[PDB]
């Protein structure tokens, strides 16, 4: 039976209100969510990061798009419930207001822990790190590369630990990001619904081996990493979902962002004086189609583009609306194992999607300042590699007396980090048992998870000068 | 929209791994006539250059197809550590 | 009688719907606006637009803050009236979901037609003009310093028209700006309740002498152009505006920005390394006070204006609820000669706004770069003036051939002016009588409209470069 | 929240119009106590150091602060050149 | 190929000259069907709106049509101070 | 009066050269109350966490106080490889 009131959930993790409310006060507590997230720093920093080119678009304006779009889907869905009279048997009689909410903030914030440069700084990361602990291999039997003394296998209890560390440190992911800087760092303290629509994928970041074939979609990247293994199971309990399940609302987002993705590049790039829009029509006519794309040709470019998003939009909308009404069950249990968009509508974004490829992507401004964005991020992972030789007294003495004598090189790159990256630092070492043999791992895993949120907490812009400044060359 | 970086080094490392037992693999790929899909053909085969094993893969997302392909290497590898 | 259904119109300038609508409908109709707006180029552009310092906020985030506080208002105003049953008596009681909307596009596009550099790039555009026209000496009998043969006094009927067209061209403002922007340029093609709420003051810019004296706060600054004359009479009649009148909803929107005026520029200060919140919480301690700034204290920076915002918030956003329900006819009529905040409310908004004055708006990098715009804008608008020294028919040739052999300076200074201003020029100058002694009068007034149209569409970093590179440095 | 540039403009021209005529004027601008509004004085003086009029205006808003002493100033221009 | 300044500059000086005369000259270009040459009409009317003369050049070197231009500007000019 | 580079490379020299032998160092340092001088004390423990030998050294210059601390470590070094 589908009762959405055991989904909308209003509940917080610190000072929850509890008792029973009406109308007006959910109202009022999901509006103050609204509030939390639109005056943040994270959200104010995403206008200085770079889409596809360095009046072209940002984070900050593609998202206001997807936000548009996802509260178009939704509305959309609610009216199609009360032509069929089913709002008071699904229980969204009373909870239509939130319903548009929760889905428009977690359109908004769906890019909020990309790090710089994008897909090439996510790989700079990654490969940096695959070079000093080698998880492949620690899949089998006790063989070893690694360069921490600390995490080779040698005791199965300890070796689990181990593996699991040494295969996580590895997969660097900005979904799994975007849960730990709402959560730990920048400490939002929102509703459960709403940390629930920022939730993709799935798989935990330690994960070794093969998926199941019953959710080999929601498998494909990692959701999550292990420093929050007990936040997702509180989050579990709080929603009502099973093990590897999904919330039913991002299901929207993930469509809305879908949509709105390879028709603004092509305005930017005619914008950019690249090609013309007579060359764009022949790129299109020659790509396959429908009644679409043609009735929008009969400014120029301000008003072609500006009609064929709408007619784009009002045919692909009420498909949507429609796959979202007819797999409810699936989705509200939270294992449909596919996404809302092998039919005709599918067709029209590949043929975007194609000509973005063939035409946009393959500029060399663009992939040279891909080839600058790599350079940069393993240049910086390099600088501080000092920090990961100390060994654990050496830090804890670095962190707590915060002026040595000992170490004069060491001491000052330390005083570049973020303060709430060491609040997050010292809070989560805080609470492990001292005297057990398990502390130097969590140690290193934390000191390493802190380096990481350093590295991705910058734009491209602050990234590109401090490489320069510590480099004598500015 | 793009394939993630962790498994093309799965990827990788499978192919890397399976090679240093005295194996090749060969690698195609292309795109479907009607399925609407990705195909990826894969071929291991020996020094020699006798074929052992030939296998196909259709999917429509990147992620999945090379995970398919990343667990099918690992497949042929322990089936082939099992003798010899 | 209230009735806001006979303000709430639906219908459009060009292919407007006609007909009877239902609820559905209408929600489309008015959802299709906020699909133009927010994919438009001028609202793209308030990106790279400085608010006071050049992670510190643009026009755009400014807006984006604005547009929350005037839907919190608006939901508490609806919400207030359904305790009363007053939905059904005033016809609200179909048309709540546009009220929110139309409250919020206006709150987002209320800075769209402020020159680059702001307050001290308005100046600089009024002052070159006043050296170049005079209005003060066409105040009277004819005597004159006036710089163009053809606007010279010398014939009573020519006369009225020679000093109007000489007084509205000094008389430059953002918000007259703003709906020739939306109007005649980008041609939005909105409708006529949107265009209705950026309507903030109704003083013609081509008037001289006193105000009447009931409407002396709706009179202190310009609100449209000369060329708008036309287009205002019939949205009055659309409407059902008097003359001198002013749209309900407006009120609404100019008690938003009030809030949100000096509460960001006191966190951006204190990101800048200018003062410490020690120093802030002490010099608000020695400003005036309530129970709405002591409880926010108890990272830190992050959490406490994070509070700060809520708890004056949550004290203000009733009042002003309050005061638009207590003066509802007056406000309905159009002619309230107030805003909506002598209270204890009003006495903590000028505490923010004398801090601010005192310890930011006078820091030495603030007052550089207004003297350094001013510089600029006064540099550009001489670079042109060859422009407007030319006769009728020798514009006329240019415009028309597009190479010229006798002009091979001015022929290249009019092929820098952008494409849509030069579609607006030909088509304003399209639709006037040849065979009329009136016509140089108005050409010249169309060619001046162009330039300040060209200048004020600028961005603070295309200006400056433009302004470089025009005279021979970079 | 700040004065526009046309009203000051008006009221440096207002001054300008009628200390051409062989007067003078002094300006003078404080806060009030309790009536929570902006205060300005202006006096209109003669070259010999006579004092001619004088006139005070309270408001909490700048635009229609100045507006009312420019249109003060320009009556007092007009009456005093009805006669002499 | 293009136009030497100083022809440009001798015209301006010419229409000048004989527009400070109270009159006026009006200027239109064109490229001729098959003639293959610049065609040149210079009209000179007077401030009441008569039109007094009317000439076309015809030439397809830019420097020559406009030394013919000014000089029967120049023409124009001293004939018509040959008496009024 | 910050402390020379050499005598911290002395001093990191000596700890590796006697941790090189299965043992350990820890190190803390702190300011009196009022002897007006800096204090620092040494331990020298083994692998199995026992603790071997401590000594605290006390004086207002940083290089002869960390000069003590070497030349008391080399001393503990060589009278632990007289024997064992
Ligand atoms: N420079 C560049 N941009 C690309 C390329 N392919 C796609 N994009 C752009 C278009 C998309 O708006 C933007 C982000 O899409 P991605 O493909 O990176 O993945 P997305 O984060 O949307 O996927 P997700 O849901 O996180 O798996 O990247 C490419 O080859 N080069
Ligand atoms: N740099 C600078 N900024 C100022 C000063 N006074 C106020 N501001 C800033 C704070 C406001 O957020 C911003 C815009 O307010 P304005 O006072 O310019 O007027 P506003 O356009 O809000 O008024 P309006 O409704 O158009 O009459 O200007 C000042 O003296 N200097
Ligand atoms: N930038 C620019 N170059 C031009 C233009 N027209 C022609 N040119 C170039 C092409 C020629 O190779 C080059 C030199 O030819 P000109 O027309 O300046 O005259 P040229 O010196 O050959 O003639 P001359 O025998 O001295 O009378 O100028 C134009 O409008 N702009
Ligand atoms: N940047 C920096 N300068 C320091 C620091 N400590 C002291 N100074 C400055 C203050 C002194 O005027 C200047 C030179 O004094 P030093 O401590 O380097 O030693 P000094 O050469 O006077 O000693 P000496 O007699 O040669 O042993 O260094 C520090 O930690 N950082
Ligand atoms: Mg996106
Ligand atoms: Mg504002």
């Amino acid at each position: 039976q589908i009762d959405f009131r055991k989904k909308i959930n209003w509940h917080r993790r610190y000072r929850s209100p509890q008792g029973v409310k009406t109308e007006h006060e959910i109202l009022r507590i999901f509006e103050s969510d609204r509030g939390r997230i639109i005056n943040s720093p994270a959200i104010r920093r995403l206008q200085q990061k770079t889409q596809v080119f360095p009046a072209v678009r940002t984070r900050l304006t593609h998202s206001m798009e997807v936000q548009q779009v996802g509260r178009y889907i939704a509305k959309e869905i609610l009216s199609r419930l009360k032509e069929l009279k089913l709002l008071e048997a699904y229980g969204l009689d009373e909870l239509t207001g939130p319903f548009e909410s929760i889905v428009e903030m977690s359109c908004l914030m769906h890019d909020i822990g990309n790090p710089p440069f994008g897909h090439f700084g996510e790989a700079a990361i990654n490969d940096w790190f695959r070079q000093r602990l080698h998880p492949e291999d620690a899949e089998s039997q006790p063989l070893d590369r690694c360069s921490v003394a600390a995490l080779r296998l040698r005791e199965e209890p300890l070796n689990e630990l181990r593996r699991k560390i040494r295969q996580d440190l590895c997969h660097f992911e900005g979904n799994a990001q975007g849960i730990r800087l709402v959560h730990t760092l920048m400490r939002m303290n929102l509703t459960w619904a709403q940390v629930g629509g920022i939730l993709k994928y799935t798989r935990p970041a330690w994960w070794r081996g093969e998926t199941p074939e019953t959710h080999h979609y929601l498998m494909k990247k990692p959701g999550y990493y292990l420093s929050e293994e007990a936040y997702i199971a509180r989050l579990r309990k709080e929603l009502n979902l099973a093990l590897y399940s999904r919330f039913p609302l991002t299901w929207i987002m993930e469509a809305a962002d879908d949509i709105s993705y390879c028709v603004a590049d092509l305005e930017d790039a005619v914008e950019k004086r690249i090609f013309t829009v007579e060359q764009l029509y022949h790129h299109l006519h020659e790509a396959w189609f429908s009644l679409v794309v043609e009735n929008a040709w009969e400014s120029t470019e301000d008003q072609f583009f500006m009609y064929l998003r709408v007619n784009t939009l009002n045919k692909l909308v009420p498909y949507a609306a429609q796959r979202f009404i007819d797999n409810l069950p699936a989705i509200f249990a939270g294992t449909f194992n596919h996404a809302l968009l092998a039919s005709e509508c599918s067709d029209l974004l590949k043929l975007y999607k194609n000509v973005a490829v063939k035409h946009v992507f393959s500029h060399p401004d663009v992939e040279r300042l891909e080839l600058q964005g790599y350079r940069v991020i393993s240049g910086l992972l390099e600088i501080y590699r000092p920090l990961l030789s100390l060994s654990l007294s050496d830090f804890t003495e670095l962190v707590e007396k915060e002026r040595v004598k000992r170490f004069p090189i060491e001491s000052r790159l330390f005083h570049k980090l973020s303060t709430r990256h060491r609040l997050a630092y010292v809070e989560a070492v805080s609470k492990l048992p001292s005297d057990s043999p398990e502390f130097p791992l969590w140690e290193y895993y934390y000191r390493c998870r802190l380096l990481q949120d350093y590295i991705s907490g910058m734009t491209d812009l602050y990234a590109w000068d401090e490489y320069r400044r510590l480099m004598a060359v500015e | 929209g793009r394939l993630y970086s962790g498994n093309l080094a799965a990827f990788k490392a499978a192919t890397n791994k399976l090679f240093q037992l005295d194996l090749a693999v060969i690698y195609d790929d292309w795109y479907d006539a009607y399925t609407r899909k990705d195909c990826i053909r894969l071929r291991i085969e020996d020094r020699s250059g006798n074929l052992i094993d030939t296998s196909t893969f259709y999917h429509h997302d990147e992620d999945v197809l090379f995970n398919m392909c990343t667990d099918w290497l690992n497949h042929m590898y322990d089936q082939l550590k099992d003798w010899k």
